[PDB]
């Protein structure tokens, strides 16, 4: 993808997760976790079903048109309801390839960008009490017990309870 | 001569109710047929009309 | 010591194929299929009102085929013409029949609405064994077989205003004798002339006479033509022979109504779409099925399969 | 300590924004938008730069054949004509087969140019006029047209011939008559039965009359059949009848171009605007336009859709 | 957006910045103040400019066509004229409908790029005297007057002549 | 004392401009040409069969004007029209000429089969010094001019029943004297009539009898018809005066065939797409050479250049 | 672009680079070199031919269609046959002014996202061993002989080894 | 018992001024109708003797031979002699 | 007036060259014209007696009646019948 997520420094996908798109796997004093994204899941899956509702969206409605099967030969007034069928299904066969390798592209990216986005943004939380391992793993350089990965997920960490014990193991 | 005979009357009973509006009931080049309640023919044409009635 | 949090995406075993700009296969978690590529069979009776021909042609139900009498003063959204159907009258031919075809499908209503035409001076209700209503001799329910009355066929000179609020459908024909005796036989002229015209338009027919295939018995023809007699116009009708008159007009109307071939049975279900292979849903933008279709379809495209991505890249392990 | 300083990024914002559509969302406020779609028209057709002829009563046929009060469009030339639903016939009753193409090929030629060459018709009587189309206030006729009929008690096998020695096409409009009563076809034709053969080295049209009462149309019941030939350079036109021939008087010159005729009731004004529809000109500076699929010049795009807003801002995001 | 600045990691919009899409608020010991980047601001502008300009660019002019209402029932020649009307309007339709959808989903995604690489390149001037607050301002840790701050925003803040003074500021820690 | 690691990308002196959602122009390392607008100027005879018209329109042809009988049971992929054809035989007209042109080049085939028709109590193969066939008079070769015999011409009656699993096409006329004189001389009848019918169709056509201008000598015209036969029909032809029968029908095919008017010359060379300006190759997408094409060719477009993008943005 | 390195925070490119599309310049102890990063050069590579030859793939062959040149004046029907390949030509024309235009925008907006891939995957390879001055460079801040930028370009850089010594230069 | 026309009738005057206009036309002149002298019916056909004048302001007697045909419509002028002075 | 005719002209050859050819070509007979013994104009119509040899060399004797309608351009052989 654009932004190197998915497919890219993280490794691979998680088949274990299976109540979000997105989300956090830790390791700490007292164990091994793992909790799903909601609002990074959410943001996905709203974009994808508003692409989805705008294609499937039942437009199309013709009645009496003209004829396209024959069972005589009648040269010109025949060629041109022919010649102007197949100009019609070519135009629109075109148009629905186009529109799924682009939507397509685009799904591959936005959601590639959600990756992205919130790695970004629990680096920013972390600030100088962590760093990124190049794997889509922070190391934390503080205890971190299960309230203080909660607050990481749940968006409440406050970095400067723990920064005088991070710098000081980071350095 | 109570037969094709029969089937030529009612024909022209049934263009009578037509043209006149009535309901007859049939008993029993030109055919002309005397009934109680004038047929032209021409083969190579197919027709078949009640000229008088 | 410290800790590790770790940022990551779900993943299926099981993934899906899809095309974008760059690649032709990539596999993706989820896809949803765009293109309807199959159907039942069945031509859904609800919610087009479907009027199935059977043996019927709609031109022969509208001129009035005797085995299309079933037919009278029907109507439909859909009128469908089965393959197996067949002509059991005198034999004709329509110049422009697409076009009356056409028309007559897209007014979509037989309303015939009888006339008190006047025909003095020839005999009427000419019928054919090649035409047979019952056990004897028929014609066309609509039309009127003019021939000789006595030993003259005098010139026939019919009016008819249009003092409604709709069009009329008018249904008329010119009679081909075989040969020149025949031509003298039923409308002692040497040669008729069939003249029908209103405010607007006039077309005159030229009877013409020689020898056809055998078709039903007959060596003869009918030529099948029409007139649109908009409101407060006239109709005048003008012929010194071969006249095959007309008994009213067709009630005219505009609205969604229309004609398809198809040897689909009709089934009990609810469809918006209809397709000669059938009924086929319409929840997809795009279809495979047939080029015809009617109602509220799907869009036809080349392409048996189209799918669209619906969930990131899979990346398994 | 210093408490050292704060350095924020920000982006604009607006009170007013505006909804907009995108792939993934149907409506999203971004800070501004312009409007793609013209959905809106003055009701005026603007007389500039295209040359607007307004036909008022007169439809484009009417002019060419030559109408008494369509007169005053002899000779005229558009890049646009302009038929009226009020206009009306005031001739001899008439029909046109394939009206629709003669009125194409004559508008999209864009003049009444008319020719007046020296037909010789030997032995008929000229200039036969109706009561039916006034000119004045006694009996006329179609102006391009030329009624003949017979002169003492005869009616001669006409055979006229007209070569195209210029660099141009030229377009022949002529006629046949279709009397009521055989008693008004021998009275003006002498023959029981007429003909009319209009030829070229490359075509060749026949057309019979036919006899027979038709509907009162301005107190009369017969008709004049309208047709066409175009004769090329080089070519010839040759004319042949024996009766119930309306002859031409010349030719109307052709011309390839920009010309078109248009159906609308929309007043002309004094305006420039290169687009014109039956409802009025539209301004051309956005690509798309729901007022009318009819459309005549430099003109958007027909379009279903009446509003397409085009994003010209970032996202709007108030505080 | 795509790069999570705009309706992202900036919480909203400023409402009182009136002269450019793009600028700094900052706080330091002369006070508070506001200035537009005009940079990011034209680069945004151009493009869309540049996206506007070919969409409404002036293509069509036609002339004589084909007729488009009928007042008389004709059937077969008819029928053609009018699905031939029909198919070009619901291509043209669905070419417009496809037109906006597609540059107005890239143009709240430049913008909002636009953003991200403003604050990408103020972090980099930064380099060590700085640390990213993580809802779009940098704390920076050393004394920074108006003159200081106009450095960052044209481009010429030497981070080497504050560094050992804001690394003497971030680096206090807890001493027991 | 240490390192210091740049990343960059490359660039070339020789950039190519390309269109963008948001530029008009701009800079990228590469480009491929995608709309073809150049031709060699020459029609490559393969793979389809090309047949060269010469001096023939695909109607002389197929009616049999003297100095088209070479292609007598031609086959083609795609015929081609040159404008200096000619006509050079009996003066005719074909109503919907475009439709018999357009009906005989899709089927692809001139291959004719003549019946035995009875033409009973008429003089055949009527000819022409406006249609010399060597140093003498001649016709059509498919069609067969009858006049009277003796002093009667009757009404011809035949019939040719279609028992072949194809479809037949058969091509016959009418002749217009210019005279009735003339009229009278050849066919007796005042007035003459041609009806050719299926159980399907039927048409009849009366003579014109006036005065046409000269082609090659002749005031006189013959107009051209066609009917097609179907497998199981039949066909009767009826007429007392002013027939041109046919002699037999011609075999009617499906398929790819058609026909094209170019005046661009034949050469030994491959290629699937063709032009009247001559074949042009088919791996660009588009082309702006002529919107009239026959084979696997670019769609046609109104732009003589549209270059895609193949490298990143050149920065030099 | 998009992402902002190609003709973004990195100046301009290298025309002295021959042998790939992205790569690495460096200055250590022992003098400055040059070397092309295969991975990235081929992931460009390949969205490109990809995209390429989904645009040239022949996808069209038509053969007996309608007339589009006429020598007479026939109006109705010939009206309708121009109309109907005048409104053909120009949709296709649109298709294919869209098509290159997004192709485009595309292929500048991936080929700039490579290129700061690998910026962004060079960063996290050197940790905290290494500072990014802005212009695409990284200061590394210890003894970083040739094998050791070739660790950095083979990906086997071990930025523990390193740290100790980093550390002490770039905070004192 | 004869019955004799009024030839100053609006009717014969139109014929008259008609049968100088169609003459005007098939001649380029420039006649202009002054009064009728005398009119008969006969049939299908008019005839009328008036006099004219031309720019000269010279009067001369014409005879006019006009034809009718009601069903049809048509009025034609088949003769337009001048006579005298 | 008294007119012996050439019969071996131009003009007289080709008819009877033509007619030889029709006649060939309606009856699958091959044939060869050899020359003109007598030869007479009457209205529209030309009446020729030629010789004829077929593929054995036989020659034999023909009566050839042959119409002309120039103003239709139309030419005919209405008659071919073996005398000898
Ligand atoms: C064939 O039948 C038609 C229709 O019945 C006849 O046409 C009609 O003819 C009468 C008199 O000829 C017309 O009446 C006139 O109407 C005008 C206007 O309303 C009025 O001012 C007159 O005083 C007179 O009453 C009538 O309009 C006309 N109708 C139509 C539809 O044409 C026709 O005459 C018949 N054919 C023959 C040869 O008689
Ligand atoms: C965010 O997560 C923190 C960490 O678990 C939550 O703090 C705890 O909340 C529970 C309530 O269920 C209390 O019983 C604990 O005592 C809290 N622990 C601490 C250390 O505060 C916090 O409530 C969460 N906030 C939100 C908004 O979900
Ligand atoms: C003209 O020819 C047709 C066909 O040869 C004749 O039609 C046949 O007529 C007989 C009885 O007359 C029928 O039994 C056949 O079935 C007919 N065949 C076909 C193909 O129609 C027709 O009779 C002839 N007409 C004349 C006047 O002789
Ligand atoms: C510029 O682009 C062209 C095509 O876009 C490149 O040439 C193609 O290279 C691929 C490599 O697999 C081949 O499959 C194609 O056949 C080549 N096409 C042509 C037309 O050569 C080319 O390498 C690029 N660079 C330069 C300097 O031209
Ligand atoms: C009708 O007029 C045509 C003029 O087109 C006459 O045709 C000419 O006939 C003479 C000999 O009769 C030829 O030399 C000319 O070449 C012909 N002209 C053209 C243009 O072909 C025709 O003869 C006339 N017919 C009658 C019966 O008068
Ligand atoms: C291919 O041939 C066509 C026509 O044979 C050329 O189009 C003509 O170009 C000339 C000069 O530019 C114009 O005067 C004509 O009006 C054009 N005709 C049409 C129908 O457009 C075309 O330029 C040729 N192209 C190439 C590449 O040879
Ligand atoms: C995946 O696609 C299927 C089939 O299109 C659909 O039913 C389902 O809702 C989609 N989402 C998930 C999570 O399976
Ligand atoms: C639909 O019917 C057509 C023939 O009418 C056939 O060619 C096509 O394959 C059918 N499609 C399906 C899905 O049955
Ligand atoms: C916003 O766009 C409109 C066009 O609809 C334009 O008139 C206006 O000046 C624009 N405003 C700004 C601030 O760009
Ligand atoms: C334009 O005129 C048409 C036909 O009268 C009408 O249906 C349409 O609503 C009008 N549109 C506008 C914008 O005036
Ligand atoms: C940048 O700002 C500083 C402080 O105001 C000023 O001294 C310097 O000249 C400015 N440089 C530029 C290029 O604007
Ligand atoms: C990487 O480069 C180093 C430095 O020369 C070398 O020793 C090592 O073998 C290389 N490893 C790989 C996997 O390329």
């Amino acid at each position: 993808g654009l932004f190197g997520a998915i497919a890219g420094f993280i490794e691979n996908g998680w088949e274990g997760m299976i109540d979000g798109w997105y989300g956090f796997r830790h390791q700490n004093s007292e164990g091994t976790g793992q909790a799903a994204d909601l609002k990074s899941t959410q943001a996905a899956i709203d974009q994808i079903n508003g692409k989805l509702n705008r294609v499937i969206e039942k437009t199309n409605e013709k009645f009496h048109q003209i004829e396209k099967e024959f069972s005589e030969v009648e040269g010109r007034i025949q060629d041109l309801e022919k010649y102007v069928e197949d100009t019609k299904i070519d135009l629109w066969s075109y148009n629905a390839e186009l529109l799924v390798a682009l939507e397509n592209q685009h799904t591959i990216d936005l959601t590639d960008s959600e990756m992205n986005k919130l790695f970004e943004k629990t680096g920013r939380q972390l600030r100088e009490n962590a760093e990124d391992m190049g794997n889509g793993c922070f190391k934390i350089y503080h205890k971190c017990d299960n309230a203080c990965i909660e607050s990481i997920r749940n968006g409440t960490y406050d970095h400067d309870v723990y920064r005088d014990e991070a710098l000081n193991n980071r350095f | 001569c109570n037969t094709k005979y029969q089937q030529l009357a009612r024909t022209a009973v049934a263009i009578y109710n037509y043209h006149e509006q009535a309901h007859l009931t049939f008993v029993e080049n030109y055919y002309y047929i005397t009934l109680a309640a004038k047929i032209g023919v021409v083969e190579s044409a197919g027709w078949t009309g009640v000229e008088e009635f | 010591p410290g800790a590790t949090l770790c940022l990551g995406h779900h993943a299926v075993p099981n993934g899906t194929l899809v095309k974008t700009i760059t690649d032709d296969q990539i596999e993706v978690t989820n896809a949803t299929e765009l293109v309807q590529s199959s159907s039942t069979g069945k031509i859904c009776n609800n919610p087009h009102r479907i009027l199935d021909g059977i043996d019927c042609t709609l031109i022969d139900a509208l001129l009035g085929d005797p085995h299309c009498d079933v037919f009278q003063n029907e109507t439909w959204d859909l009128f469908v013409e089965r393959s197996k159907a067949f002509s059991n009258c005198y034999p004709y031919d329509v110049p422009d029949y697409a076009s009356l075809r056409s028309l007559v499908a897209s007014s979509g209503t037989l309303e015939f609405i009888t006339e008190g035409f006047t025909w003095t001076g020839v005999t009427q209700n000419g019928g054919s064994n090649a035409c047979k209503r019952g056990p004897g001799s028929g014609f066309f329910s609509r039309l009127n077989w003019l021939t000789k009355s006595g030993s003259t066929y005098p010139v026939l000179n019919v009016t008819m205003p249009n003092n409604d609020n709709f069009d009329k459908l008018y249904i008329w024909g010119v009679h081909h004798p075989s040969t020149n005796q025949e031509q003298t036989s039923l409308y002692v002229q040497a040669s008729g002339r069939v003249t029908v015209s209103t405010r607007r338009s006039q077309q005159t027919i030229i009877p013409n006479i020689g020898s056809r295939p055998w078709v039903r018995g007959l060596s003869s023809r009918i030529s099948i033509y029409w007139t649109i007699v908009k409101p407060g116009d006239v109709l005048v009708i003008n012929s010194n022979g071969n006249l095959i008159a007309p008994r009213g007009y067709f009630k005219m109307r505009t609205g969604k109504s229309s004609i398809m071939r198809s040897d689909a049975p009709i089934d009990t279900c609810i469809s918006e779409c209809i397709t000669p292979n059938g009924s086929i849903p319409n929840d997809k933008p795009f279809q495979n099925v047939n080029k015809i279709t009617y109602g509220a379809c799907p869009k036809y495209v080349k392409q048996n399969t189209l799918k669209l991505a619906t969930g990131m890249r899979n990346v398994p392990e």
